[PDB]
């Protein structure tokens, strides 16, 4: 069932991540998986070249399946058991890439850190679903991945309608 | 809480309105904290905190049909430590603003900087009102999360810092190979806007860096 999905995913160079710099630049290949971030409703994103992934008859590819019925937590925790685990976590692996990303200094005591900001898959995927369900429209919509999102991430490849952003316009002195 | 320099009507063109993947509009308090911190570095002046307010602001294309760029006008107020003079401060600040940037956009003009002083809480309200008119940013905290809070409290999310995710291993492309570098992702708080004069305690509008890679106000979460 799920195995052939993951099987075919590991076949291609498949990565599961919670954070990525792709969201800010389609050529960046930074992918990070924050293990503490994972919970019952944690939405995740994935990458294969050309966003492949076999399409189980139900019509769904692995990204769709993993994010439907909290299927990622279930599998990642163990109500699935060894087999449909550890090789799910075989792809939850990092990939450092700084190119095209910003570098900022952020004060820290006497001294500074330098931070390379990358974006969060859950806030994009789950965020957009949540503002959709609750009829919240004080937003901008942003389509990611360029024309050709299928080569950016799996969520970009399927959420072609775009991701919701908070409209942070302030009030004006009239 | 003694000395403050105020710069009214800083007009800024071509602001990069995108402060995170999910926030487009007003530049977050990190940005203005970074402005003051940058001023401190270049001018040698000690900057304690910064209050900033909105006067005008518009994301391009959001009022009329014509990466997300904006333009607006802000009023700034820096809490400062300085006793060498009064206009030698005003000149060092003028000199820095003329070429500073705010979220990537260029300053086009500003009123002349001026200095205000507070000896107690009551004079502090005079510093506050000298910013009028503008809508300053105050910290309302997160109750549940920014999504639920945005729907239910009808408040506005704002980048307030970063969570370090991993240390960067090979500094090949890093600008600076000595400062500790981290892959990081923004953290948020919820903010509200107040016509400055309506702010009870000015400490609650004065933003500065804090522990664990966040900014916050001197006086904490805003309360009426």
């Amino acid at each position: 069932m799920i195995k052939e999905m993951i099987e075919d995913f590991i076949s291609k160079g498949g990565l599961i991540f919670t954070h990525s710099g792709r969201y800010t630049n389609t050529n960046n290949s930074c992918f990070i998986f924050n293990k503490n971030d994972i919970g019952v409703d944690t939405k995740v994103d994935m990458y294969t070249p050309k966003s492949a992934g076999i399409k189980n008859e139900e019509g769904e590819n692995l990204w769709q399946v993993l994010n439907k019925a909290n299927m990622f937590y279930r599998i990642y925790s163990g109500e699935l058991g060894e087999e449909l685990q550890y090789l799910l976590k075989s792809c939850c692996t990092a990939k450092e890439d700084v190119t095209t990303l910003p570098q900022i200094y952020f004060k820290n005591g006497e001294g500074y850190d330098i931070l390379v900001p990358i974006g969060n898959a859950h806030n994009l995927i789950s965020g957009t679903e949540y503002l959709w369900e609750h009829k919240y429209y004080n937003t901008f919509t942003q389509k990611l991945g360029g024309s050709n999102p299928q080569n950016c991430t799996h969520a970009c490849n399927k959420m072609r309608g775009g991701f919701k952003q908070f409209n942070c316009t302030p009030p004006q002195v009239e | 809480m003694r000395k403050f320099i105020i710069v009214k009507n800083v007009k800024v063109d071509g602001i990069n309105a995108k402060s995170s993947d999910i926030t487009v509009g007003m530049p977050p308090a990190t940005t203005f904290c970074g402005l003051g911190e940058t001023m401190s570095i270049k001018t040698g002046i000690v900057v304690k905190a910064v209050s900033y307010g909105s006067v005008k602001f518009e994301v391009r294309g959001s009022r009329f049909n014509t990466k997300p760029l904006a333009d607006g006008v802000f009023t700034l107020c820096f809490e400062v430590e300085w006793e060498d003079c009064a206009e030698v401060l005003v000149d060092k600040v003028t000199n820095f603003i003329n070429t500073a940037r705010i979220a990537g956009g260029t300053i086009a003009s500003f009123n002349k900087p001026f200095v205000k002083v507070a000896k107690d809480a009551e004079e502090l309200a005079s510093v506050k009102n000298a910013m009028m008119p503008c809508y300053v940013v105050v910290d309302c905290g997160v109750e549940v999360n920014i999504f639920e809070d945005a729907v239910n409290r009808k408040l506005q999310p704002m980048v307030n810092g970063y969570k370090k995710l991993e240390k960067i291993v090979d500094n090949k492309h890093m600008r600076d190979k000595f400062t500790p570098a981290y892959l990081a992702t923004p953290t948020y708080t919820m903010i509200g806007y107040k016509m400055v004069s309506n702010v009870d305690n000015f400490d609650q509008a004065l933003w500065q860096y804090g522990e664990n890679t966040k900014v916050k106000t001197i006086g904490g979460i805003y309360n009426d």
